[PDB]
């Protein structure tokens, strides 16, 4: 078994935190004392890409490939995520990552992210929302809008769906609302990234439509980065989602050495809200330590220095270790700072619990897990 | 002297590339040869379209001629954008405006908001594809948001053969509970052949249902099965085989040999193999144009290389593909800036018991006419 393990870093536009919690991620695991748990050096090397579109992250993933990995931790976007899964498919190295988890069933994709629809459809359910207005952006995929359309099909919905990712005027934003006002609506699901999520209750609470009468459902496990305070005071309902409880030992652990960190060496920890996308980053790394504990544990082959030669390589024989890297990746069960990490044979979790949350402060007000469904508490 | 261009086709693509073999033999001329480097590939796999891209780029290619699907668009935009490599294709138009792709495609968007508006439907089932991608959906949905229609939307993608046939009987099993008779179909031909079959088994092609086919080839599908159950049928057509270019082709197309012309030998061309025939037209004519007006051309070496080294004579390229205007199979050809069809006509079809009929048609400039 080697002395040291390299994987490969791909990060991209708005991952700044993400990248100082994978380099305390990697030096919590490298400053272990117990050489049970440290018996390999973890090193990295990183990609900043200025974006995210396929060429850049073809010439990444190439030069990643030809320097040497056993496998990569990283970011995609709709635009990018195509190209990743069909190299990593093609040359049998692991992608693992926070990202959105992927339409479709691929290989050698271990997604940290749980999905969401299941919850989505268990609150429409308890809420027995039947006449709704949907707002929507596909930066997180597609599934939440199929899942939502075929809900409607099956439960006779009324869903007034607007799809509202291309909107830069905030004039646009107004516009819909007061609309949908006139049309009586009080239910929203809003199935957008944060920073829009914010911008769309700022219109919200500028045109006082988060008065009581009126429920907000946000659709993203980022809740506790949207900006509330000015919702809550006019008293409409509001739901969210979450996968981080910051009373599990793994959570108050981690975030008691955060804090402590000088923003010089790592930017944005310290006093800075702590993203659930960093929480699955130091996740990520609980992963690939255990799998290859595990390799070693079992004597199995992993390669001496990992990956080799030219991604465009004609005929593309993909090495032999990648089949087993990615097996040790996908039978992993640990607790992480987002609770129980398990995958299907796809890469998706599996055994997570979604936490819920309501508006009063923010209440938890209940659980949901793909066995029990939506749980409530006592209120 | 040659000229030496890309052709990227989808395995098992046969009477597309009949109609670019044909196409070169037309459209050839006495200024310069174009000379294809052919790879066939699976589509839908990013990374076998980007080796095909980055070993087209190597032998130095002025362009490239080909499909991608809703997976390696992305792969194919941000190569081509990089590199100043210009794409011409009969695919699907991409989302926005990325530069160098010519999209031989015309929009179907507005003709079909414009047919659901022509037959004063506010209450539809939607059938879309989700293999195939979601704009159409998409757009529609905000429409039916705007305008107030309520739309049963249902994915008939992601169907293991397994149980296509049962699937589909239960589809519209569930429809007739919601009492609904007005369905759009946003498919291609093989689907769409698919879900007829099973409308005709459960006897739903019969009078009182209504079927609009959202795709640009109404009789590329076989509309004989469904012509006489009673039901109201209609379609898009970009191919007019009035049109006396159209038809002095198919004298041609219709006595080709089939052995040497796969999907040849027949009396209607896909309005993809149409495309790819005019795509050879649009693509010898901009390198006509770049001879007229005097600029040279001539001079690619690593895919990969860093820093990315695009080629100046790129965007001349570029600029004459998307200036060109002509006449096809698929009527008047014009680009604007971002490479999209402009200009543009889609006649308008409904099934009848003698045959498809064109009632009208779309245009691009202003919306639906009645002839
Ligand atoms: C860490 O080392 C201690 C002391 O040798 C040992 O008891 C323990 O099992 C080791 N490994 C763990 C906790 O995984
Ligand atoms: C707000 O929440 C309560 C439960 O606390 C629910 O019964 C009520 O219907 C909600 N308001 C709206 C407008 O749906
Ligand atoms: C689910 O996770 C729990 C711990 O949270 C674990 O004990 C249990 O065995 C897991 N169940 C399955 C079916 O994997
Ligand atoms: C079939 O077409 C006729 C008009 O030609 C129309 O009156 C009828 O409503 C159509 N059928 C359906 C189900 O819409
Ligand atoms: C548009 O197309 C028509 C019909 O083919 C053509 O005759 C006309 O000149 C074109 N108009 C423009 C503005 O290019």
């Amino acid at each position: 078994f080697p002395n040291t393990i390299s994987i490969g870093g791909l990060f991209m536009r708005n991952t700044v935190q993400e990248h100082s919690a994978f380099r305390f991620a990697v030096q919590l695991y490298n400053t272990n004392q117990n050489t049970t748990e440290k018996p390999f050096h973890l090193n990295y090397h990183v990609d900043h890409l200025d974006s995210s579109n396929s060429f850049s992250v073809t010439n990444a993933f190439c030069s990643q490939f030809s320097r040497g990995v056993y496998a990569i931790f990283g970011f995609y976007d709709q635009m990018s995520m195509n190209t990743l899964t069909s190299f990593c498919g093609a040359l049998h190295t692991s992608f693992v990552t926070p990202s959105f988890p992927t339409d479709a069933d691929v290989q050698f994709v271990i997604q940290m992210r749980p999905a969401l629809k299941g919850a989505i459809l268990s609150l429409l359910s308890y809420y027995k929302w039947e006449k709704f207005v949907y707002l929507y952006d596909t930066e997180r995929g597609f599934s939440v809008l199929q899942a939502i359309m075929e809900a409607a099909v099956q439960n006779n919905w009324q869903v007034t769906a607007r799809s509202v990712g291309n909107i830069k005027d905030v004039q646009e934003f107004r516009r819909i609302i007061e609309e949908m006002d006139r049309r009586q609506e009080k239910r929203y699901l809003i199935d957008c990234e944060v920073e829009r999520i914010n911008t769309i209750l700022e219109q919200v609470v500028i045109l006082g439509k988060h008065s009581r009468g009126y429920h907000y459902m946000l659709a993203n496990l980022g809740f506790t980065d949207i900006l509330l305070e000015r919702v809550m005071h006019g008293g409409a309902n509001i739901t969210g989602f979450q996968i981080v409880n910051n009373e599990n030992p793994m959570v108050q652990q981690f975030i008691q050495r955060w804090v402590r960190l000088d923003e010089r060496e790592f930017p944005e920890a310290k006093n800075a809200p702590l993203k659930y996308t960093s929480a699955l980053t130091h996740d990520a790394i609980l992963v690939i330590a255990e799998a290859f504990r595990y390799l070693r544990r079992q004597r199995v082959d992993v390669s001496r220095r990992g990956s080799a030669g030219d991604c465009l390589a004609n005929p593309a024989v993909p090495w032999s270790q990648g089949i087993d890297i990615e097996r040790a990746l996908k039978m992993v069960q640990v607790q992480g700072m987002t609770g129980n990490i398990q995958f299907d044979t796809y890469g998706r979790r599996t055994n997570y619990t979604i936490d819920v949350y309501e508006m009063k402060g923010s209440r938890k007000a209940g659980y949901w897990n793909e066995y029990e469904r939506f749980v409530p508490f006592s209120g | 002297n040659s000229i030496q261009i890309g052709g990227l086709f989808p395995r098992g693509a046969d009477q597309e590339y009949s109609a670019f073999r044909v196409g070169m033999v037309q459209f050839s001329t006495s200024e310069f040869r174009l000379t294809p480097h052919i790879d066939n590939l699976e589509v839908a796999n990013s990374f076998a379209v980007t080796n095909a891209f980055c070993s087209q780029f190597s032998r130095g290619v002025y362009a490239i001629f080909g499909f991608y699907d809703k997976k390696s668009v992305n792969t194919i935009t941000s190569f081509c954008g990089t590199l100043h490599v210009s794409f011409i294709t009969p695919s699907f138009p991409t989302d926005g405006t990325h530069p160098f792709v010519i999209q031989m495609r015309p929009d179907l968007k507005g003709a079909l908001l414009s047919l659901i508006e022509y037959y004063q439907w506010d209450k539809f089932a939607y059938l879309y594809d989700s293999d195939r991608g979601l704009s159409t959906l998409q757009a529609v949905l905000d429409s039916a948001a705007e305008k107030k229609w309520q739309v049963t939307a249902i994915n008939v993608g992601n169907i293991n053969n397994d149980k296509k046939d049962e699937t589909y009987r239960s589809l519209f099993q569930d429809l007739e509970l919601k009492k609904e008779r007005r369905v759009i179909l946003d498919c291609e031909r093989d689907k769409v052949n698919d879900i007829v079959d099973q409308v005709i088994t459960i006897g739903k092609h019969v009078k009182g249902y209504h079927y609009i086919i959202a795709n640009l080839g109404f009789t590329d599908g076989d509309l004989l099965k469904i012509q006489f159950g009673g039901a109201n049928v209609s379609g898009f057509q970009i191919v007019d085989y009035d049109d006396s270019l159209v038809s002095k082709f198919i004298e041609r197309w219709s006595t080709l040999e089939e052995k040497e012309y796969p999907g040849a030998h027949t009396a209607t061309i896909k309005y993809t193999s149409a495309l790819t025939y005019d795509a050879v037209q649009v693509m010898t004519e901009a390198f006509r144009n770049l001879r007229k007006q005097r600029i040279e051309i001539s001079r690619a070496g690593d895919c990969l290389a860093n820093p990315a080294v695009p080629w100046g004579q790129g965007v001349e390229i570029e600029r004459a593909l998307k200036q060109v205007q002509v006449e096809g199979l698929s009527g008047n050809i014009k680009f604007d800036q971002n490479g999209k069809r402009i200009n543009y006509t889609i006649n308008i079809m409904e099934l009848k018991t003698n045959g498809p009929r064109k009632i009208g048609y779309w245009s691009e400039v202003d919306k639906m006419v009645v002839t």
